[PDB]
């Protein structure tokens, strides 16, 4: 069920290396986690081939699919001519939910991560971990473990004993640091505040404050530009965390509920 | 490439100076009776295996044999990288040193050597190559032989062999060819040192 | 007559020295020494197409070939060796299978090729330790 | 799918299923049956990150699929956790099907020899003879099944009265179209029990009344046409309505009404060929 999705492909050999389309030239490399448009690929699928093609969301070159070059074993990514050497069977190892990407042109060869040259090759199937990959939705990838919600500009929401929601200019404070983690059991995110050991609300109006086995302390991040995100609560599923009256004041108490696509209801998520 | 049976008689090739500028018959040798010879490559050592790899023109060439048969082949593959040089075949290797006549400045000599041991593509040895008195630019090729001929994979370039201290890891059992281009002629012989560790 | 002379050979892998190529049940494996004629192979260079033909001496009129399943077997109805070290070759295919050179390949777990068939797999360079075979003259 | 009972069938010829030939120890491709011989229990070993395909044969239960030697043939042999008895199950997500490769040699995958009706090995290639269909056994046995339903202690009795009265009860087995049924499976994850004689008729639970069932059919928003079958032996099943998470049968004998009498807790049925 990965048809036409925006994903990141981490390497099972080293979970800190990602498929990274080098800007400028067309080479694909194994870079560290850069949560932006370079490490993001679309998995548009061909029904007449049972195979997938891996387009890239590089803004300045839109049509760039993952490609296997010649009888060489390199994986430079170039323009999509819908050629046979540009499709990839995406087999899934049912155990541990990793992936094998086998070239449709010759499915005796699979993607191999060097992790010493930081690029990809085509190897023959092994029992090693260098042919396994982790394809996952980018919103999951960039928020499964992250650590600064900025309303759309330079001011960031913060939280010691005054646990509540505020809005002060960025200060690199421990009250202004939010660490997001993901639970794939309720399929929900949480925002811990990096001052103590989770925001609970929709259970005296807004009353958005940091505190339980309650679905209130759960949020889903849905992109709306793809770099701005909306946050919905897993209590009503229609309540969206927003600002109060669209006030860009440095004391504003941000509120929740409703939608209307108002600019106060979207958020530019953390940037370290 | 010109060699002998088991490469044992070391031949020396000369070019007839001013040959081919006159009468010629297609497909047949036209003896010009020119005894002015311009030395190209070769060794005078009696017991020293070597084969010649020389560029020849459609000119008269002399081949001197010292005190069996002579085989000519038209190499068209990677052996062209060994243009105009004699390939001293090293077989006694098992701090070895080989002393041969030093080529002129900007002229090439070549040493074909097999690293001792059993080949398994995993076991290597630290090999250091260095001349003794004549500075020369070194080049190393890995040798892979097919039915069509020989293929050379370039390994290094721009090596200063004059009392060099750098060492290179080479696989045991593989065949290498070192093409030395003598740049400083400070002696009559070049004494190449292959040291194994 | 200097590069793979015509004659009789024993084929081993660079992974082990006590295992020789034996044709068991229509598949080729590497088994312990048997001092028999089934572990020896007659190599003859056919010049009409510039290729090499390996036959089993214990069972003549059979030739090493590759079937449709990717295995290597003995038929009764074309190889291209290239030498990379002393008595060490990677056996390539004179026919470009899928416009890509295929070669002999043997799989190993921590360098143990016991009870493993000999397959034909794509070839890229001379640095694949899995595709290396020693043809010791006998 | 750890410790899960499944049936492997080929994607090319969908009517061919993995079968363990009794007595002899080999494995072939045979027609669709519903006996234990076509059932395989898949087990996962996390240390190996691999899979063992146990055979559900009832006589010699310690049999696993095994790639014997460098030889191509595959057979069910006594397990020893050997490297050649473990397999990698790779699901092709764009074409829902499995490729089974060998842990001994992942370059080699199972291949369905249809002419020989056997299993071979082959290098991984994009052909339909290497892709299979692994799925839960009760789903395969009942996804499309023309059969007869019978109670326990009532073997010569079939749950099915006539074209005039759409209500049904227990009847005697006489090989009549009013006796046989056809069970169909996927969106709702439950089965509808169509009646053979009654065209386009389904086994319905009229929950207007307390304990009554009939044959009314034609209800898109139904919540009672669909039923779920759960094994209890491995050939004795129980059926539950998709409204309470159930056919039962009173103590009373031909003519007894079947109905959804009680909740879970008689009430055990077996479905077999006409």
């Amino acid at each position: 069920s990965l048809n036409d999705k925006i994903v990141t492909i981490s390497c099972k050999a080293n979970t800190d290396l990602f498929f990274y389309q080098v800007p400028g030239n067309g080479n694909v490399s194994l870079f560290q986690q850069t949560r932006n448009y370079l490490e993001r690929w679309r998995i548009i699928y061909d029904s007449n081939k049972a195979a997938y093609k891996i387009k890239s969301m590089n803004i300045y070159n839109t049509n760039l699919v993952l490609t296997w070059n010649a009888p060489t074993h390199n994986i430079s990514a170039q323009q999509d001519s819908n050629a046979d050497n540009q499709y990839w069977l995406l087999l899934k190892d049912i155990g541990n939910n990793s992936f094998i990407i086998a070239s449709y042109k010759n499915p005796n060869l699979v993607l191999y991560a060097d992790t010493v040259a930081r690029n990809l090759k085509l190897s023959t199937l092994n029992n090693s971990s260098y042919i396994k990959f982790i394809i996952e939705d980018y919103v999951i990838s960039d928020f499964k473990n992250f650590t600064r919600i900025s309303p759309i500009g330079g001011k960031v929401v913060q939280q010691m004993t005054n646990l509540a929601v505020n809005l002060y200019i960025w200060n690199n404070d421990l009250n202004q640091k939010w660490t997001i983690i993901y639970n794939e059991e309720k399929a929900a995110y949480q925002f811990f505040n990096k001052i103590l050991s989770v925001l609970t609300w929709i259970f005296d109006g807004n009353t958005v404050r940091v505190s339980q086995n309650n679905d209130a302390q759960y949020w889903l991040i849905n992109p709306v530009n793809y770099d701005r995100y909306t946050i919905t609560n897993l209590r009503d599923k229609t309540k969206v965390l927003d600002l109060y009256g669209g006030q860009t004041a440095d004391g504003t108490t941000i509120q929740v509920f409703n939608s209307n696509g108002g600019d106060n209801q979207i958020w530019t998520m953390s940037n370290p | 490439k010109i060699n002998a049976q088991n490469n044992l008689p070391s031949l020396k090739i000369y070019e007839a100076i001013g040959s081919g500028n006159r009468n010629f018959q297609s497909g047949n040798l036209c003896d010009d009776d020119i005894k002015a010879i311009n030395y190209i490559t070769g060794f005078d050592s009696p017991n020293a295996k070597s084969y010649l790899v020389v560029l020849l023109n459609k000119k008269n060439y002399y081949i001197r044999v010292p005190q069996n048969q002579i085989k000519f082949k038209r190499e068209e593959g990677d052996l062209r990288n060994l243009m105009n040089s004699s390939v001293n075949i090293i077989d006694n290797l098992n701090a070895h040193y080989y002393t041969r006549q030093s080529p002129d400045v900007h002229d090439y000599i070549s040493y074909e050597f097999t690293i001792p041991g059993n080949f398994n593509n995993k076991d290597t040895s630290n090999i250091r190559l260095y001349t003794s008195y004549n500075q020369g630019i070194g080049t190393l090729f890995r040798v892979t032989e097919t039915i069509d001929g020989y293929n050379l994979i370039n390994i290094q370039q721009n090596l200063n062999l004059l009392n060099s201290t750098k060492s290179i890891r080479l696989l045991n059992g593989a065949i290498y060819i070192l093409k030395v281009e003598v740049t400083e002629l400070n002696n009559y012989n070049i004494k190449l040192h292959i040291d194994i560790t | 007559r200097t590069f793979l002379p015509n004659g009789n050979y024993n084929i081993k892998s660079i992974f082990s020295g006590s295992l020789y190529l034996s044709p068991v049940s229509g598949s080729l494996t590497f088994s312990n020494e048997s001092s028999a004629n089934n572990q020896k192979w007659n190599v003859e260079y056919m010049a009409e197409n510039r290729c090499f033909k390996i036959s089993n001496v214990a069972e003549p009129n059979k030739y090493l070939s590759y079937d449709n399943f990717g295995f290597i077997s003995l038929d009764s109805l074309y190889w291209f060796p290239i030498k990379i070290a002393v008595n060490t070759y990677i056996m390539l295919s004179l026919n470009k299978v899928n416009e890509l050179d295929y070669a002999w390949d043997i799989y190993d777990t921590n360098e143990n090729i016991l009870s493993q068939p000999l397959l034909l797999l794509p070839n890229f360079d001379i640095y694949n330790s899995n595709q290396m075979f020693k043809l010791e003259k006998i």
